[PDB]
């Protein structure tokens, strides 16, 4: 019996996985390529991906490398409002 | 059409900057709004 | 070979201009001879022009047309 | 941590000028010694959910013409050094703390006790409120919820508590560097209607005095003082003069850094010499 | 002139600052914007959702 | 052959796709390639955009008002936008000045005519005048 | 698809309702019998759902459709691929 | 030539490197297991090299590598003729 | 087992000495002859060479004598990193 | 060409001091810069 609902996005950013190793990109150097890695989503190489900051330009090369995998990270709360009766 | 071109320069404790006044006159029918963009392919100015 | 030299430009740059203030903003006419009625036409407005030097832009990036310059024609 | 006092302003004063603004009766106790015209006028531009005039807040220099109905306008100003501590030392931490939340959380039953869920990790409990656990129940945190002894509080089994709390951010520990700063920061109402700027003047007095009990200035920007300008022309160039009178307001923060420790101490080598 | 949009604004109208004869050019993040999403009455502009 | 290009010859069905909405591609000399649209709605008028990668969550296209030139249409070449491919890997392009020798040893110059492959991957060229095929080494890119 | 999930329950209050005009109470006298109505469904006057209360105090009217209103917030996150 | 030179050794110690990938370890967890990774020689995970701390503590995981790093600053002059 | 290594120069001045008396000059005159010697390389009239300093005056009477052996006193600074296995 | 040329003196605490303006025309083509220099070998000026 959901009353109501709502929806709300807190982040919204880019984050970027080895095909192969399967580890998320953290540091790259002064040529942009790839210099340390993580198993930790909570610690990666976030891209803003708001409204905002689409067309960026800091990661051209490193989103033409065919080794790596964008993903959109996104969170989100969700109210939900319910009714029971009685 | 321009006139009275200007390449003012201040001198200052920042650095030097250049600025100035250049006073243009359009063609007809033509409503130019404000901080709009001209540039002038043609005409070539040396800087340091 | 220039590590931690120093380096220096003459440089030539294309005139640019922004328009800080409309002056003499708006002068008009009622044409009405040799019209089949009259006609209102704005006459040249007068800007106060400025340099761009403290931000700078790169040149628009006007289309291009495919018609070469000085074409022979017959 | 450091600072940005005009951001916080901008974030305190949005939404509660805006609930403020929402509804009639608390316009009427904040207008009660103005006159009736400029009361009932104010209230018929502004007050309302729907009301047709709006208005607005933004800093300083804007690209952007800005209304000039009702607007407040925000600038930095200035700031000094005021006291210092040894070594500019203020506090130690043994784990990386975030800002302080308040959430609220419904209990919950579990096989052997009853708990809060929260949104995030605690780094450390401060109140539950209107409980003082004893030492029966056993208070206990275990990274994201909070619990205490089931069988002898089973009647709060649906307790509709609200938890103030702190964020975890790390296990490592460290020291925080930094001093206290006394910053001045200038705030003012703009209308071409000197009775508009009047009670708008009086509004943002209001809400200073309503955000004292916020969380966040309780905790860092303490010493909260005010001082008021006269009414000006602020244009006379215009067809119109724009009036505002502009306030100051001061605060006291703490700019503070902190700085990890690698070293940790885990054996012991005592041993005796000979000659 | 420029704005900025809340769940409050949409539904109320954005009031103008100046006022309206005509339109040139309308624009936001997602790019322009055409006749069949926007209008103005008594003006101020109203806009979908 | 190689899938790589599909230019279009005529601007009547240039024309055509524009009217059904679909996206085009127009290069240009010495300049950055332009993508061409027809704007949707009640009003129809021309489009351009400078980007030109695929729209996606992390990049969209902008898109504005221009009084695109039909001779830009008829001279310049156009594709499909959601066709086109990015590059072929092959030294020469295609349309591009070559020099050569003939099979009684004189020097010549040329146009490429095609350009081909085979499924090792050896690339073969075919120029103008010339219906033999031709390495890549024996060919030789002129100097402008 | 959902990489990490967590539900919480913000609130859990008991609403009153009136049974023929349809809606809930606002503010109340010193007995707290209805003075004003809403239309509202949050802003509508609410106490807690435990039982200790409903013994502590249905009391103020026989319009006796008392409403158990529930908050569910939730906490996610989503990795979708290209 | 030379007219005068020493030599000190600045830092002496033990880096830790993975078998299959290849890189150098930066970062690591609570019990000092390998949560990060780096391609630099220099940033990576390092541990004083004397027995004393070999004794009190390889010891985190079977990717047994490690790498005796030593720092060779050495100080010298000349006088080149004309 | 040279893992990387690098190079630092930290000063490079001139340095005169005498062909016969084997001393190096610390002082001259106003006429700029030669007033005191020292047999201390650390201690003489340094001129300086870096790239900003070269193409000197102050020292053109002095450069033209015979008697005297100019000297480029060059400091350096190397860093070696070692790895050496296991 | 050259005109308006004056040796502008201020007397101050410092000392005496020579500045002054001279309004000068070029030729065609020629796209000088700022601080630019010239000296005119004719002209011979009294100082002491």
């Amino acid at each position: 019996s959901i009353e109501k609902k709502e929806e709300v996005i807190a982040h919204n950013e880019v984050v970027f996985r080895s095909l192969t190793q399967g580890l998320y990109v953290k540091e790259v150097d002064i040529y942009s390529d790839v210099v340390s890695y993580t198993k930790d989503v909570d610690e990666a190489l976030a891209m803003p991906n708001t409204i905002n900051f689409k067309n960026s330009r800091k990661y051209k090369k490193l989103i033409m490398n065919l080794d790596l995998e964008p993903l959109n990270k996104i969170q989100k709360v969700i109210y939900e409002t319910h009714l029971e009766g009685l | 059409a321009i006139q009275s071109q200007e390449k003012g320069t201040n001198q200052l404790d920042i650095g030097i900057l250049d600025t100035g006044t250049a006073i243009g006159t359009t063609q007809l029918e033509k409503r130019i709004s404000y901080r709009d963009r001209f540039t002038v392919p043609e005409v070539l100015m040396p800087q340091q | 070979k220039y590590e931690n030299h120093t380096v220096t430009l003459k440089i030539l740059m294309t005139l640019r201009y922004v328009v800080s203030d409309i002056l003499k903003e708006s002068r008009y006419q009622y044409t009405k001879f040799n019209q089949p009625k009259s006609k209102f036409e704005n006459l040249p407005q007068k800007l106060l022009l400025k340099r761009e030097d403290v931000i700078v832009l790169q040149d628009p990036y006007k289309v291009n047309d495919g018609i070469e310059e000085d074409l022979e024609i017959q | 941590a450091i600072t940005s006092v005009d951001s916080y302003l901008l974030s305190e004063i949005k939404p509660r000028l805006n609930t403020v603004l929402e509804n009639c009766y608390i316009i009427d106790e904040v207008l009660k010694d103005f006159d009736y015209q400029t009361r009932e006028s104010f209230k018929e531009a502004f007050c309302g959910k729907n009301a047709q005039h709006e208005v607005t807040v933004g800093f300083n220099f804007p690209k952007f013409k800005n209304n000039y109905e009702a607007h407040y306008l925000i600038q930095l100003g200035q700031g000094q050094e005021t006291k210092n501590s040894l070594g500019s030392i203020q506090s130690s931490y043994f784990e990386a703390t975030g800002d302080t939340l308040v959430e609220s959380s419904t209990a919950i039953r579990e096989d052997d006790k009853l708990v809060f869920t929260v949104s995030k990790p605690i780094g450390e409990l401060i109140k539950v409120e209107d409980i003082e656990f004893a030492k029966y129940d056993n208070l206990q945190v275990e990274g994201n919820k909070v619990s205490f002894k089931y069988q002898t509080n089973e009647d709060y089994e649906n307790y509709n508590a609200n938890i103030i709390f702190t964020e975890k951010k790390n296990d490592s520990k460290g020291l925080v560097k930094g001093f206290t700063v006394e910053e001045q920061v200038t705030v003012v109402g703009l209308s071409f209607n000197v009775d508009v700027a009047r009670c708008l003047d009086a509004v943002l007095k209001m809400i200073l005095i309503s955000m004292r009990d916020s969380i966040e200035e309780q905790q860092t920007f303490q010493l909260q003082n005010l001082s008021f300008g006269d009414i000006a022309p602020i244009i006379e160039d215009g067809d119109s003069m724009i009036f505002g009178r502009p306030t100051i307001i001061k605060y006291t923060s703490s700019l503070d850094l902190d700085y990890t420790i690698t070293q940790d101490i885990n054996k012991l080598t005592f041993k005796e010499r000979k000659d | 002139m420029i704005y900025f949009v809340n769940k409050d604004r949409i539904k109320k109208g954005i009031p103008l600052y100046y006022d309206v004869k005509e339109i040139t050019y309308i624009a936001t993040q997602d790019g322009t914007v055409y006749e069949e999403d926007y209008e103005i009455k008594n003006n101020r502009l109203y806009l979908n959702e | 052959p190689i899938q790589d290009a599909k230019p279009i010859d005529d601007i009547v069905d240039i024309m055509t796709y524009l009217k059904n909405g679909k996206v085009l591609r127009v290069k240009q000399d010495n300049q950055g390639d332009i993508l061409v649209r027809m704007s949707p709605g009640k009003h129809k008028f021309t489009e351009v955009s400078r980007d030109l990668d695929k729209e996606s969550f992390y990049y969209k296209r902008h898109w504005v008002l221009y009084n695109v030139s039909v001779n830009s249409l008829i001279t310049f070449d156009v594709y499909l936008d959601e066709e086109y491919s990015e590059t072929t890997k092959v030294k020469y392009p295609k349309d591009t000045i070559v020099e050569y020798t003939r099979e009684d040893q004189e020097k010549d110059v040329a146009m490429i005519k095609e350009i081909l492959t085979d499924n090792n991957g050896n690339y073969f060229y075919a120029l103008i005048g010339e219906t033999m095929l031709f390495d890549e080494n024996k060919l030789n890119k002129v100097k402008d």
